């Protein structure tokens, strides 16, 4: 379930599309906050025009190392 | 004994579904109705919904015909925008007040009758309000309720075979009105047409026109 | 019964060969019920009769008026003109519909209650003496071709109505892998067989998708997905 | 009886032994089940029947005497001699009395046969549906083959209404009119001639009254009656 | 394959091979159906369920169905004693094998048979893979030439 | 269904279904009102 | 990453691949006729880090897990 949760964040909450054309200068990013209590500050400039939290796992390295390419695949 | 939703298989048919209900095939693989009140809530549950299935599904279908034929009515997924409309003196927040206002006092009509079985049939209310039962033994209130109002043709009063043979219909007409209103919004969803629209779209052209080829339920196709 | 359909079948215990016709069949047990067996011996008998009736004029049609193919002979340009009035399939129908319904009324009534519809409605006097279900008599009878052995002549009636069941069948797969009629394909088989048989004609549907009867659209198709020709 | 709706078939159990005139056992819905329900269904047909003899009659003679005057629209299109809302109103009044007084009847048989004002007259004993008395002051014949004769000829003239409104709704023709109509062409001024559907097509004959009409000040519907449900 | 070698059926050899009717798209697909594949799933869906579960409910109980009202037809479910072996009015038709011995030879019969089918079916997949070819093809090619045409020779071309 | 529904009303079940609902109410009423520093009546 | 082939058209397709790796071309047979070292392109054993992402060559990977896969099996 978890492993699940990781890939389906990867994929509808991630610049990981964007992040594989600029994989140096585009920070990885899979998480996106809710704005109620001004916490919306969270969600970096993390680059490629997405707004999130920046992660620190390795998946997108991993998926990359995979071949994945896609979101969908993801 | 009877006949069951599943031919044979009879571990998977619950106790407490012996058979009186009308419309009792075992079914009931999650035991949702296992315990006693919670199987009688559920009874009027499912005839509550089933009769409202029906006028719903009705009406949207009326509606549906009406719009075929060129008649200045919306479709039921536009309906309530649409009247909206055509009348911007009506708000939409009276309108939402008044029906629950309404539909409360009739609902809590009914919620003390399913707390007592006979208490309505009194004080601002004549004793045809009291409820005929049925359910669970009861001879009192219940889903069906006779009297000269809810039941003025008095076809549930004589001969007990038509009234059993009129419950079946009852419940069996619910159900399939259940089924209909889902694929109602399912098939709005999918295709974004009128039931009577994907009706005719299908006959016009049985293949091609399936649940395959409206983009959503098949996404890659 | 004693001969059975194939060798060596086990016959099912309610086909014991008083039926007529009674050969041991009914491989899915849709006989195994009393009523339902009196039901579609009824609706056999039905079928037979008017399949034979079919038959039989699709052949005397093909003989008399070859330039006309039974399968297309029911549209509006292609109907014989007996008087000066206009051509109305929906007029037809109505007369059709009517006679059909009211008949098939009075039989379904008798097989319900047998004998309970064997009177003239308006003579009690004259009655129709249907010794069994299915065969009315009387002046269904005129000729009084019964009396004798009735058993006998109940079996070639099933076995000639079987065989004009399976007849038909065969004329609308013919007519929609050649476009031609029985006769026709049966000429035509005989000069050159190796070259126009089934293996041949099969996968070919020599029949429009739609056609046009006076402005309404009937949609067309064969009994199988074919090729549409 | 031996007059059966359906030749051969059984009569429902509550319409045996029943002793209404003309009750051929035709109760598919068992409507007739209750035993009170009977009795006010029985009212209503009576009252049905006489009521659609009436209208019958009328339209055909008005029809027979005023050919140009269309039976449909007459409600909009006659010249009243008087106005349209005082009639309304008198015609209210008086058939409140009247329908008032025998529903209370049938309810309670002998509640309202005596007169009001002359209390010497009063309307003699009667079964429920059939005052007589004053109101039937000749009688041709025994009163049951002549209720049996009431009850036929008012179910053929209700259904001789729905089938005036219905071919007036299709036609837009008066009865006779339409029945001549149909006498020139029989095959091509059937319903099935006009009529027509087929899993991808249906025709749908066109309405022949107009969608909307117009009476003194204000507009009144009048269509057609479920034209989308039309054939 | 063999009848469109032969010319019997309007179809290429290269196109009447089992893996390119429809069932795997990728590898090829068929389509002049008279419905697309995933709508016939549906529909096979729906009938393989019926058939599928009606069978296992008689594994379950095998006095079952044949007690339900289905159509008429369930008075041919009523099966026997093994599971495997129901050969009623209709699962038996000729009444082939009326002695337990006869029996007992045809089910012999039917077992090797059907385990020569099992590798049969296993080896026409495999093939396929390594060969992209027909059944038949691959037969008639090694019959041409047997020592060029085999497992060893293919293995330098698989999926070629 | 019973026991089921006994299982529901124990003391985790129930303390967590309050503190979500309760935690829910408070995120829409912030959502809808946000910034209420003061009670402006 | 839009417009790198599919995988399948990588994993079915001995062309393409070998297109990119040419030891491909003569398909299973190396492997089978004991003459691994034509599969030296794709199985190499080269070590340090690839200079355009910073991380081990794919091929060394590849390697390192059949050979580990080899031992275990045995
Ligand atoms: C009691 C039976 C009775 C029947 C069967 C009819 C039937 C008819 N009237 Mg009539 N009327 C009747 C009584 C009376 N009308 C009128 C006064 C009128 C007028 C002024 C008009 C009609 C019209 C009509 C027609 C409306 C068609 C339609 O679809 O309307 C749809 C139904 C409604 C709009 C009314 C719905 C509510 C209503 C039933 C109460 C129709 C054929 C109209 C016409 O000519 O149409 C062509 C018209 O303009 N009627 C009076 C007062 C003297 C009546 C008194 O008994
Ligand atoms: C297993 C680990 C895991 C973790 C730690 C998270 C964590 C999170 N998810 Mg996620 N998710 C997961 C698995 C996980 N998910 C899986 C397996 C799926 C596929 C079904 C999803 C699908 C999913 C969606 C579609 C969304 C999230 C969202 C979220 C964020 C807000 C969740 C929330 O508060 O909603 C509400 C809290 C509730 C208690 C109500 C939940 C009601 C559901 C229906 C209960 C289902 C049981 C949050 C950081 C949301 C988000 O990312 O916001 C941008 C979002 O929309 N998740
Ligand atoms: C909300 C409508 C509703 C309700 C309240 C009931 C209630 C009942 N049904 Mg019934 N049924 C329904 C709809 C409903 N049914 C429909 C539409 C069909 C046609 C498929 C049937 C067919 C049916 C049969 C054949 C039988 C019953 C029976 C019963 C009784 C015993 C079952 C039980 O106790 O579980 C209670 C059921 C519920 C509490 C409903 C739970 C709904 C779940 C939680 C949601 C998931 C539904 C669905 C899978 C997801 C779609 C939702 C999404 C797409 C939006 C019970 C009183 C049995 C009986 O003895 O009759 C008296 C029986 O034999 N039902
Ligand atoms: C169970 C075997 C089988 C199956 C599944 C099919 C299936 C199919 N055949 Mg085929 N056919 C078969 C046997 C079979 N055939 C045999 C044995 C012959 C030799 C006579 C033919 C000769 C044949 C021809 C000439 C054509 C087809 C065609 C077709 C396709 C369209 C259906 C049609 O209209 O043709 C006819 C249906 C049948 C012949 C079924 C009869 C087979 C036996 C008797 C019953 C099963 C279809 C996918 C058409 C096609 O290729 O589409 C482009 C086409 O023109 N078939
Ligand atoms: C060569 C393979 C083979 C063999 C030897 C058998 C042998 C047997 N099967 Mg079996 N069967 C097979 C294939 C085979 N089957 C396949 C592929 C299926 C899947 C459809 C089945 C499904 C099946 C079922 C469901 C049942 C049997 C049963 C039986 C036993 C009954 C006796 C019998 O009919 O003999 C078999 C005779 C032959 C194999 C010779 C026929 C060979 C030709 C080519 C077949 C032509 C059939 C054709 C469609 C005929 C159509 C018209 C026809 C009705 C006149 C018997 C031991 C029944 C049983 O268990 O009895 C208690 C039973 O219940 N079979
Ligand atoms: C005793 C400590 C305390 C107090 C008195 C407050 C008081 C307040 N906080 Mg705060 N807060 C606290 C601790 C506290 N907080 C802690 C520990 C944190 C870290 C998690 C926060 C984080 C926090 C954030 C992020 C925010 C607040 C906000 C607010 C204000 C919003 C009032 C409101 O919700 O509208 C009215 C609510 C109601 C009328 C609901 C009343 C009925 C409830 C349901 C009854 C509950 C029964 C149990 C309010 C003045 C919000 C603000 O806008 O600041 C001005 C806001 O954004 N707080
Ligand atoms: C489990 C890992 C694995 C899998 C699934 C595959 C799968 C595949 N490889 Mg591959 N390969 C692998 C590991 C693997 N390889 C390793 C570790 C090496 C380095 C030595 C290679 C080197 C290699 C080369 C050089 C080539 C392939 C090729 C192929 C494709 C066709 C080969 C084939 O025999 O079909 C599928 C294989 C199987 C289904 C295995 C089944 C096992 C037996 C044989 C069958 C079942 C047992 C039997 C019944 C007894 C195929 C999709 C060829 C290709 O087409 O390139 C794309 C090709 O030329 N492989
Ligand atoms: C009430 C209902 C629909 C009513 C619709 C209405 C009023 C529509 C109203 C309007 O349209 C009009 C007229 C006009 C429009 O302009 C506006 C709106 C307002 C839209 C559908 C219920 C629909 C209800 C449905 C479909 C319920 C299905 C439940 C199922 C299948 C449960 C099965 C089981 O529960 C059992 C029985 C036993 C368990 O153990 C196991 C499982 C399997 C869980
Ligand atoms: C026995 C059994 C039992 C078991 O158990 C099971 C099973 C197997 C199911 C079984 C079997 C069955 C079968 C075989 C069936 C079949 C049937 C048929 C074929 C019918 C037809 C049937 C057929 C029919 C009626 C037909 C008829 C016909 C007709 C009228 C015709 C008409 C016509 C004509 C004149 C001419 C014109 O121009 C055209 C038309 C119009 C066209
Ligand atoms: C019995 C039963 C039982 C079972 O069980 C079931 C079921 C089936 C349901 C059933 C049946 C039913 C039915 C059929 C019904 C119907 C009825 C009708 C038709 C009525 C009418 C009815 C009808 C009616 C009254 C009518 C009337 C009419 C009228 C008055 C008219 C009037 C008029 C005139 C003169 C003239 C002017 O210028 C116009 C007007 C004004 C218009
Ligand atoms: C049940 C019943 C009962 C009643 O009563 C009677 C009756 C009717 C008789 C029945 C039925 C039966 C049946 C169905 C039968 C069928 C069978 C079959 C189909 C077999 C096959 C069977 C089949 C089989 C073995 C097959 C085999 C195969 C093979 C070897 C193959 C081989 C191969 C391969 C690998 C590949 C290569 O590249 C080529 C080749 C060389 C070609
Ligand atoms: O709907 C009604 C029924 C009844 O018996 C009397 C009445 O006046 C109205």
């Amino acid at each position: 379930i978890w492993l699940s949760g990781m890939y389906f964040h990867g994929a509808r909450f991630s610049n990981y599309e964007a992040w594989l054309t600029d994989p140096t200068h585009i920070k990885p990013s899979a998480q996106v906050v809710w704005p109620i209590v001004g916490q919306e500050i969270l969600n970096a400039d993390v680059g490629g025009g997405f707004q999130g939290l920046q992660i620190t796992s390795g998946f997108f390295q991993l998926w990359r190392a995979a071949g994945i390419t896609s979101e969908l695949q993801l | 004994v009877r006949e069951l939703w599943f031919p044979g298989n009879k571990e998977v048919v619950p106790d407490y579904l012996d058979g009186s209900l009308v419309g009792d095939h075992g079914f009931d693989p999650l035991g949702l109705g296992s315990s006693p009140e919670q199987l009688s809530w559920n009874v009027h549950a499912e005839i509550f919904h089933g009769r409202l299935a029906m006028t719903g599904v009705a009406g949207i279908l009326l509606t549906s015909l009406l719009h075929k034929g060129g008649a200045d009515v919306p479709e039921w997924f536009e309906a309530g925008r649409v009247y909206l409309d055509r009348n911007p003196n009506v708000d939409f927040g009276a309108l939402l007040f008044s029906t629950i206002v309404m539909s409360g006092f009739v609902e809590f009509k009914r919620l003390n009758d399913i707390r007592n079985p006979g208490s309505q049939g009194s004080g601002i209310l004549p004793e045809d309000f009291k409820g005929v039962g049925g359910p669970q033994g009861r001879t009192v209130g219940g889903p069906y309720v006779g009297g000269r109002y809810f039941d003025p043709m008095g076809l549930c009063r004589g001969s007990p075979e038509q009234t059993l043979k009129y419950k079946w219909n009852e419940i069996r007409n619910g159900r399939l009105a259940m089924m209909a209103f889902l694929g109602f919004a399912a098939q709005y969803a999918a295709t974004g047409k009128g039931p009577i629209d994907n009706l005719v779209d299908h006959v016009a052209d049985p293949f091609h026109t399936t649940f395959v080829h409206n983009g959503v339920s098949v996404p890659f196709i | 019964q004693r001969k059975l359909w194939f060798p060596g079948v086990a016959a099912p215990g309610y086909l014991d060969g008083s039926m007529a016709g009674d050969r041991g069949f009914d491989p899915m047990g849709l006989g195994a019920n009393p009523k339902m067996m009196t039901w579609y011996r009824q609706a056999e008998l039905q079928n037979g009769r008017w399949a034979m009736l079919g038959v039989a004029g699709i052949l005397g049609q093909e003989i008399i008026n070859p330039a006309q193919w039974w399968y297309t002979a029911g549209m509006p340009e292609n109907l014989p003109r007996f008087d000066s009035q206009p051509v109305n399939m929906g007029g037809i129908l109505a007369w059709e519909f009517i006679l059909m319904h009211f008949v098939e009324v009075r039989r379904w009534q008798d097989i319900r209650k047998k004998d309970s519809v064997n009177a003239d409605p308006f003579n009690p006097n004259l009655k129709v003496p249907n010794p069994e279900l299915g065969y009315p008599g009387g002046p269904f009878d005129p000729l009084g071709f019964s009396k004798g052995n009735f058993k006998e002549a109940q079996t070639k009636e099933i076995k000639n109505g079987r065989l004009a069941m399976v007849a038909f069948a065969a004329f609308t797969i013919q007519a929609q892998a050649t476009g031609k009629g029985p006769l026709q394909n049966l000429t035509d088989h005989l000069s050159a067989p190796f070259s126009n048989n089934w293996t041949t004609n099969i996968g070919h549907c020599m029949v429009p998708t739609s056609v046009d009867v006076q402005g309404l659209t009937i949609p067309l198709s064969c009994l199988w997905p074919g090729q549409q020709m | 009886a031996r007059a059966n709706w359906l030749p051969g078939s059984d009569f429902p159990a509550h319409l045996e032994n029943c002793k209404l005139p003309g009750c051929y056992g035709f109760d598919p819905l068992g409507l007739g089940a209750n035993e009170e329900r009977l009795a006010w269904f029985a009212e209503s047909e009576r009252v049905h029947c006489r009521w659609a003899m009436l209208g019958v009659a009328g339209i055909l003679v008005q029809e027979i005497v005023k050919p140009d005057v269309f039976w449909y629209t007459s409600g909009a299109t006659v010249e009243l001699p008087f106005d349209i809302t005082g009639l309304l109103a008198f015609e209210l009044f008086v058939m409140h009395w009247v329908e008032s007084r025998r529903g209370y009847d049938i309810k309670k048989p002998g509640s309202m046969d005596q007169d009001p004002i002359f209390s010497n007259f009063k309307l003699p004993a009667h079964e429920p549906g059939y005052p007589g008395g004053i109101f039937a002051p000749f009688v041709p014949g025994s009163l049951e083959e002549l209720k049996v004769k009431e009850i036929k000829n008012g179910r053929l003239a209700m259904l001789a209404f729905i089938g005036f409104t219905m071919a007036a709704q299709v036609t837009g023709k008066n009865p006779l009119a339409a029945l001549r109509e149909h006498l020139d062409n029989p095959l091509g001024t059937t319903i099935f001639s006009k009529a027509v559907v087929v899993p991808g097509q249906a025709v749908v004959p066109p309405c022949a009254i107009p969608d909307t009409i117009e009476f003194q000040g204000i507009t009144i519907p009048a269509g057609c009656f479920l034209h989308s449900l039309w054939p | 394959e063999i009848l469109a070698t032969a010319g019997l059926i309007p179809a290429t050899p290269e196109e009447a091979v089992w893996f390119r009717s429809g069932v795997i798209p990728p590898a090829g697909q068929y389509g002049k159906y008279w419905m697309d594949p995933y709508s016939l799933f549906w529909i096979e869906a729906i009938l393989m369920n019926f058939a599928e579960l009606k069978r296992w409910q008689d594994f379950k109980e095998p006095g079952s169905q044949s007690k339900q009202y289905f159509l008429g037809l369930e008075a041919v479910f009523g099966g026997s004693g093994n599971p495997a072996y129901p050969g009623g009015q209709w699962f038996n038709m000729l009444n082939l094998g009326k002695t337990p011995e006869e029996m007992k030879k045809l089910q012999t019969n039917e077992i090797r048979n059907g385990r020569l089918a099992m590798i049969a079916c296993l080896g026409c997949a495999a093939q396929g893979v390594m060969t992209q070819k027909g059944p038949f093809a691959n037969l008639l090619e090694h019959l041409a030439d047997p020592v060029s045409n085999n497992l060893l020779g293919n293995l330098a071309t698989i999926l070629k | 269904m019973k026991d089921f529904t006994t299982y529901l009303s124990t003391a985790p079940v129930l303390t967590l279904l309050s503190v979500t609902v309760v935690a829910g109410l408070l995120i829409e009423i912030n959502r809808f009102f946000p910034d209420a520093l003061i009670a402006a009546f | 990453p839009k417009e790198i082939p599919l995988p399948h058209e990588f994993t079915l397709n001995p062309e393409l691949m070998a297109q990119l790796y040419p030891s491909f071309s003569k398909g299973l047979a190396p492997f089978f006729t004991l003459d691994w070292a034509q599969y030296s392109d794709f199985l190499t054993f080269q070590g340090g880090l690839n200079p355009v992402t910073g991380g081990l060559w794919l091929t060394d990977t590849v390697h390192h897990h059949l050979a580990i896969a080899v031992l275990f099996l045995i």
